[PDB]
């Protein structure tokens, strides 16, 4: 399931900003 | 309210506030956050026993990141507006080595911890906070300013359960167009990957993010690595969980619209495309605006500085260098 690819992805926690 | 707005803020934007309190004017309780060169803490104002966050930004370390211009911008424009869900700023200072933002502590949260454990919001716990950032973006673009971070870690709950839009590190007074390859990866539109020069359209993009993820409990592009969610936002096209609503979904496929001609907010009729959608048809927009409806999600509070809303972090000391750094370079904060 989609929540269960999300959930075991790297990007659950908080994610923080780019910059180039 | 929108008329006298525009006349306010740009008396403050002109000729901003300036050292308007000292670091020991206050109590440090607890960090509620970090980010690449400080952190949030919890704050009391000795003199008045108020209770404050106060972003401290160490000179050094922003100008290593060449973040200069961007945390100007912050402050400059953080001083200058005034709306119920942005976060107010009371005090802003520096000293030898760190910038101050002293801010209104806002004890619900992020909104990124609730959704987190809850999984996902119901359509109408959703629609609530979409509102207030309709309404928010409204004002803002209103100014000629950018948000550039749209994400629900950025969006705090306060004790009536409204939103409060914090961390302004990349906003930006811009008429016309701007380039920075900035914001967070989940949330930037197809132009900003594409290097191409984008507009206010791309806070209209990332609301459409927002709600897809409050109400899936995970974005409409996610992946391990950001080049890959680029590759996804870019080149993919969104697919909707089975129990969104046939609402919902027409008015995330006109946010999240590659196409500028095309994009929700970015018409001729601007943010009414977006008021006036079905999905929105139970939301009274000035009873959102003067905060009279009511929440669907009150946080947990045990009075004052309790902090039980927000995760634990490392607390280190506040070090102030005996030597000024980088005092041009920061000149006018
Ligand atoms: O702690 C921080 N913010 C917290 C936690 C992160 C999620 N946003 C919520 C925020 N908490 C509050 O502001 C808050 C306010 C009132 N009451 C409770 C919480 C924070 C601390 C330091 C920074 C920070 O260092 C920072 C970094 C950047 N970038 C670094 C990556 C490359 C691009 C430039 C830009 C601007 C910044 O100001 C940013 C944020």
């Amino acid at each position: 399931t989609t929540y269960a690819d999300f959930i075991a992805s790297g990007r659950t926690g908080r994610r923080n900003a780019i910059h180039d | 309210f929108l008329a006298k707005a525009k006349e306010d803020f740009l008396k403050k934007w002109e000729n901003p506030a300036q050292n308007t309190a000292h670091l020991d004017q206050f109590e440090r309780i607890k960090t509620l956050g970090t980010g690449s060169f400080g952190r949030v803490m919890l704050v009391k104002h000795m003199e008045t026993g108020n209770h404050y966050a106060m972003k401290i930004l160490d000179k050094q370390k922003v100008v290593k990141l060449k973040q200069i211009e961007h945390t100007l911008n912050e402050k400059r424009i953080l001083q200058a507006v005034n709306f119920p869900f942005l976060v107010k700023l009371e005090f802003s200072f520096k000293d030898n080595s760190n910038l101050y933002m002293v801010m209104e502590y806002v004890p619900g949260g992020e909104m990124f911890s609730h959704l987190r454990r809850i999984g996902r919001f119901s359509e109408p716990h959703a629609r609530f906070y979409a509102a207030q950032i309709v309404l928010t973006f409204e004002y803002l673009h209103s100014l000629d300013l950018i948000y550039r971070d749209l994400k629900p870690e950025n969006l705090l709950i306060d004790q009536q359960g409204y939103i409060q839009v914090t961390d302004f590190g990349f906003a930006k007074r811009v008429k016309g167009r701007t380039w920075t390859l900035c914001g967070t990866p989940e949330y930037l539109a197809p132009e900003i990957i594409l290097s191409k020069g984008y507009n206010k359209a791309v806070d209209w993009w990332a609301l459409g993010v927002l709600i897809y993820e409050m109400a899936a409990g995970y974005p409409p592009f996610f992946a391990d690595q950001p080049i890959q969610i680029y590759e996804k936002i870019v080149s993919g096209k969104v697919r909707f969980p089975s129990h969104f609503s046939s609402d919902l979904k027409d008015l995330l496929r006109n946010l999240l619209q590659v196409d500028l001609t095309k994009r929700f907010g970015n018409l001729k009729n601007g943010v009414n495309d977006i008021k006036n959608h079905k999905w929105f048809a139970t939301t009274d927009w000035i009873a959102i605006y003067q905060r009279k409806v009511e929440a669907p999600f009150i946080p947990k509070f045990k009075g004052p500085g309790d902090t039980s809303n927000f995760d634990d972090y490392e607390e280190e000391e506040i070090r102030v260098s005996i030597n000024e750094k980088c005092g041009k370079e920061f000149s006018e904060f």
